[PDB]
RNA sequence: UUUUU
RNA sequence: GCGAGAAGGGAAGUGUGUUUCAAAG
RNA sequence: UUUU
RNA sequence: GAUUAAGCUGCAUUACGUUUAAACUUUACACUGGAUACGUUUUAAUGUUAACUUACUA
RNA sequence: ACAGUUACCGUAGCUGUAGAUGAAUGCUAAUUAUAGAGUAUAUCUCCUAUGACACUGCAUAACAUA
RNA sequence: UUUUAUGAUCCCAGGCUGGUUUAAUAAGUCAAAGUUUAGCCAGAGUCG
RNA sequence: UUUUUUUUUUU
């Protein structure tokens, strides 16, 4: 059925591909997720706009808005992407996660690494148990009677 | 994930030194009015919009509190309306059903090359 | 630490450094009810209950039968935003 | 049952906002 | 400022052109793909830059200077030029080449430039070319060799030779594999 | 289920290497012949119905 | 143009028409695209005098009948600041 | 109001400082007889050598060395920042032990499979049978998921 | 800029 | 070996453009 | 900066 | 003598005219060329200067 | 969107006042360090630089197995 | 034999389009004859 | 102009 792509491939452009976009104003860009040509210029013709990617929010978790019903047709199709555009793809779950740099083999001192910081968080638990059986909003100390408040966050 | 991530803070009577402030109430100091309708709007509201629907932010994911997995009964959808109004008599045809999709003289379905109109969905 | 000068306070509260080039202010929120306007009173009344009202004209101009034995015709054409228990039923069913 | 996948679980919610519209 | 353009030797006299590419005057960051190397940190086109005409005095004519292509370096001395003066115009010995003083890896713009690896922090299986059937059309930098190419493997001595290989049979012989550099032979 | 599923990880990092080839690239060939599955499993879903 | 410069090169007194009387300065300004118009210089004091450069502007002059143009004070060239003001 | 960022500011910061302590700890140390001026000596570094160096303290201040810190210093290029912050990159991934070919193909590989140099039995002639059904044959790639399993 | 009268 | 007018207003009036359709080298 |  | 035949439709300095007519960056988020590799790299990108003729701001 | 034009009534024609701010000029303010959108703006004269050193690849047979 | 007031012969100048919000029972469902700012298409050749 | 929320027609 590739008969009906012909008129997606560009002789002039290129084949179709799928990239981000730049803009909005000076000092908030925020990227546009678009499908173009090879050769078309950064900020210009597009085919059809797949959603958006805030990296940058005011609740400071990256946001992403994209079509689950138009990414997975258009790659059917035969476009490609950048490397930086599979991995976010990837944890969206449209498409396999793509190994890291260097690979996944030569990952070791990195788990060593993460098994302490999981260990680290799994103590602390424990030490805050006993805190709510005497919880004291106020807590002096022997060195001026000074007041040290405690709260939770 | 904020319960889960947990810490104790320690906070003495100097730290709250900033937090106190001299004036008791408090109100707008600077009224809402636009000076310019046109100038203001080519200028931090079209950079701004990259969508021809106005949507609202959804709701919130709910999750599991032990296993910590999303759950399948949840919120429904929050559609908005224009004046409150949600009924139309005469509908127009609209061409978003089969995008960059169209018909031949062999009755096959074929793509097209065309740049989409900004203001297709806003031009119901 | 102790706050006593405004220098100890700006070193104490202010967001890590970055790059120049990337972006560091986040995206305002425009909601739909406003895009380039921002609409109070400037009177008198400044201070007073404002209820918000969406009206909601008939759904349907046909007959449509009691849903359980409950009615669910329209009564009457003024409807406040609240939705009302008659209405919560024929909704609840139509999903 | 017990939809793990991320594209099974986003494709749930268009049926049922599609379902509502449907008179 | 750039070297005025010479013909090689054995080439008939040329006329030189106006301009050095078409877009002279409108265009200025337009390359030919034919422009001369010459900035150190090149290797020249062999047969289009390398043997320009060469002229004297009539005092400084002797024989010593037909003799300048046998007295080159080792870096600028190619297959042509070395197996001259070997014995049976170098039939039925070895040839190796040796990578490892080239003027782009030592000198140049671009010398500096970043591997897949890296930088170099610290026996081998070299070529081996047999030469068979000797040609010169223009000596002494000039022939159709026809030579034996195999695998051979380097020795433990202080300089680069060749034990007992060559042992694999590659290819049938055919024309050189290389004219920039090449070292001698056991033989 | 496969392809997106934690088995995928796993079956990039059993792979045989080449003589010539880094370790990134033994994944990134693995990897790319999984994506070519997904395209005719979509495509043969988007012409079905 | 909002603006444009002109030289002066006649310096007279024109009589207003009646019936309001008195005297009022006037003087005949060169424009740059080589046009000549009257322009009334208001404000207390005279320092122009011929062959002075000076700025004008937009203005109707009711008591001077021709006049559409007026004078402009600091920004002109040899146009001192005003008396008492 | 300004209590609410007063507190979330304060638990980041404290963040920040336990993970940076973690990763101090568990940094990878240099080689046997590899100093401070010896790592940035085989890099064929330039001139301005003993300057970087004697800005540093010790080996672990140099490979967490993030990019703001390195810019103020005046003794750093922009080629010789972009040189080292390759180099710390691939010696605590241990990608640069000696650089070439054989050393990747004898140490990052050995995968070891549960099936492998087998005779087939009267069960195993079964089981692949039950899987041929269950994956389409003639559509793709089928022996992909089947190797695995 | 300074700050519990 | 591959890419490169990414800095072009000089030509044209029924033209340049827009719209409706079509295109298995 | 009465959040740099 | 051996081919010895060089300065723009572009950019910059100075000057004239007009009411008015633009020079300061660790220039490294992207797009894109090259390529076996998120293995390299490039002013057409981005961020700052501003007579505010605009948003937001006890 | 409204007033004014002898101190009677139809036409006709004028002054102030709205919005769009995509020029110039005058007075007064450099007053925390979270300050922006478009052809990035027109004509003419003299002199200097460019044009062989422009990006990438030796996988352009390289650094080559106890 | 052919065009010609439904403009034939003929002189000078101008290249075509899109841009989301936008108050008022002109409550526009596309801003209602004609107003723009990142953008689409398009713009001859030459070393004799 | 919302303590533990990054959600809120807050008014």
């Amino acid at each position: 059925v590739r008969h009906m792509f012909l008129p997606f491939y560009s002789k002039e452009r290129g084949p179709p591909r799928i990239r981000m976009q730049v803009a909005g104003v000076k000092g908030k860009r925020f990227y546009k997720i678009v499908a173009a040509n090879q050769r078309d210029p950064r900020d210009g013709k597009h085919m059809e706009v797949l959603g958006s990617y805030a990296p940058c929010t005011p609740s400071g978790v990256e946001e992403l808005r994209l079509r689950f019903s138009r990414i997975k047709f258009w790659l059917a199709a035969g476009a490609a992407f950048n490397s930086k555009m599979g991995g976010l793809l990837g944890n969206a779950g449209l498409v396999p996660l793509p190994p890291p740099m260097f690979g996944w083999r030569t990952k070791a001192r990195y788990t060593l690494l993460e098994s302490v910081m999981q260990k680290q968080e799994k103590l602390r638990e424990n030490q805050l148990r006993e805190y709510f059986k005497t919880a004291e909003p106020v807590v002096y100390r022997q060195v001026s009677e000074d007041r040290d408040d405690v709260e939770q966050e | 994930w904020s319960q889960k991530q947990r810490r104790l803070l320690d906070v003495t009577d100097g730290m709250l030194m900033f937090c106190r402030k001299h004036t008791r109430l408090s109100f707008k100091k600077h009224h809402g009015v636009i000076r310019r309708q046109k100038t203001h709007y080519f200028s931090n509201v079209r950079p701004f919009l990259w969508r021809s629907s106005r949507v609202l932010e959804p709701p919130p994911l709910l999750l599991y509190r032990h296993s910590g997995k999303p759950a399948d009964w949840q919120l429904p959808a929050r559609p908005f309306y224009r004046q409150g109004v949600s009924g139309l008599l005469f509908p127009p045809r609209l061409r978003r059903g089969f995008p960059s999709m169209r018909v031949n003289s062999k009755g096959q379905f074929v793509g097209v090359n065309k740049m989409p109109y900004i203001a297709e969905k806003a031009q119901p | 630490v102790s706050f006593k000068n405004r220098a100890e306070w700006r070193a104490f509260m202010r967001l890590p450094p970055k790059s120049r080039v990337e972006p560091r202010r986040p995206i305002p929120r425009i909601f739909p009810w406003r895009m380039a306007h921002n609409p109070l009173p400037r009177r008198y009344p400044l201070y007073k209950h404002r209820t918000l009202f969406l009206p909601l004209s008939l759904p349907s101009y046909s007959p449509q039968p009691a849903i359980s034995g409950v009615a669910v015709a329209p009564l009457t054409i003024t409807t406040n935003a609240a939705q009302l228990p008659r209405t919560l039923l024929l909704q609840s069913a139509v999903r | 049952r017990k939809l793990r996948l991320h594209q099974e679980r986003a494709s749930r919610g268009h049926i049922e906002y599609l379902r509502q519209l449907e008179r | 400022v750039p070297p005025p353009l010479k013909s090689g030797i054995g080439e008939p006299k040329k006329t030189g052109y106006k301009f050095p590419h078409v877009f002279f005057p409108y265009k200025s960051r337009y390359r030919s793909p034919h422009r001369q190397r010459w900035w150190p940190g090149s290797a020249p086109r062999f047969l289009l830059h390398s043997h320009p005409k060469r002229w004297a005095p009539r005092r400084d004519l002797s024989f010593a200077f037909f003799a300048f292509h046998g007295l080159k370096p080792f870096a600028e001395k190619n297959l042509y030029e070395l197996m001259h003066s070997l014995p049976l115009r170098g039939a039925s010995s070895y040839f190796w080449r040796e990578a490892d003083s080239d003027p782009w890896k030592h000198l140049g713009r671009k010398a500096n430039r970043l591997q897949a690896r890296g930088v170099r922090t610290q026996g081998r299986k070299q070529l081996v070319f047999s030469p068979r059937e000797i040609y010169y059309k223009r000596r002494p930098f000039h022939a159709l060799v026809f030579g034996r190419l195999s695998v051979g493997q380097l020795g433990a001595s202080p300089p680069e030779a060749v034990p007992p290989e060559p042992e694999r049979a590659e290819k049938p012989p055919d024309c050189e594999s290389k004219e920039q550099r090449k070292c001698a032979g056991v033989s | 289920h496969f392809l997106l599923g934690p088995a995928a990880i796993e079956q990039q990092k059993a792979a045989k290497m080449q003589r010539g080839l880094t370790p990134y690239q033994t994944e990134l060939f693995m990897w790319e012949r999984q994506m070519r599955e997904i395209r005719k499993i979509y495509r043969a879903q988007y012409l079905q119905r | 143009a909002p603006q444009k410069k002109g030289i002066c090169v006649k310096v007279r007194v024109q009589t207003p028409r009646k019936p309001n009387s008195g005297l009022r300065k006037v003087a005949r300004v060169r424009l740059s695209t080589g046009r000549t118009v009257l322009v009334y210089i208001p404000g207390i004091g005279h320092n122009l005098n011929v062959h002075s450069v000076v700025l004008v502007r937009g203005g109707r002059c009711k008591d001077v009948p021709g006049c559409n143009y007026k004078a402009v004070r600091g920004v002109a060239d040899l146009l001192p600041v005003k008396n008492r003001e | 109001k300004t209590f609410k960022r007063f507190i979330l500011r304060y638990k980041q910061k404290e963040e920040e400082a336990e993970d940076l302590l973690l990763k101090r700890t568990y940094t990878k140390p240099l080689p046997e007889g590899w100093t401070v001026l010896t790592f940035l000596e085989k890099i064929n570094i330039g001139e301005n050598a003993e300057d970087i160096a004697a800005a540093f303290s010790s080996w672990t201040d140099l490979a967490n060395a993030t990019i703001d810190v390195l810019q103020s210093v005046e003794g750093m290029t922009n080629q010789q920042r972009r040189l080292i912050v390759k180099h710390v990159r691939l010696y605590n991934h241990g990608l640069w032990p000696e650089n070439s070919y054989e050393d990747y193909i004898d140490k990052f590989q050995a995968p070891p499979l549960e099936n492998e140099n087998k005779e087939w039995t009267e069960a195993d002639d079964a089981r692949l049978l039950e899987l041929a059904a269950q994956y389409d044959v003639s559509f793709g790639d089928p022996w992909l998921y089947i190797s695995w399993e």
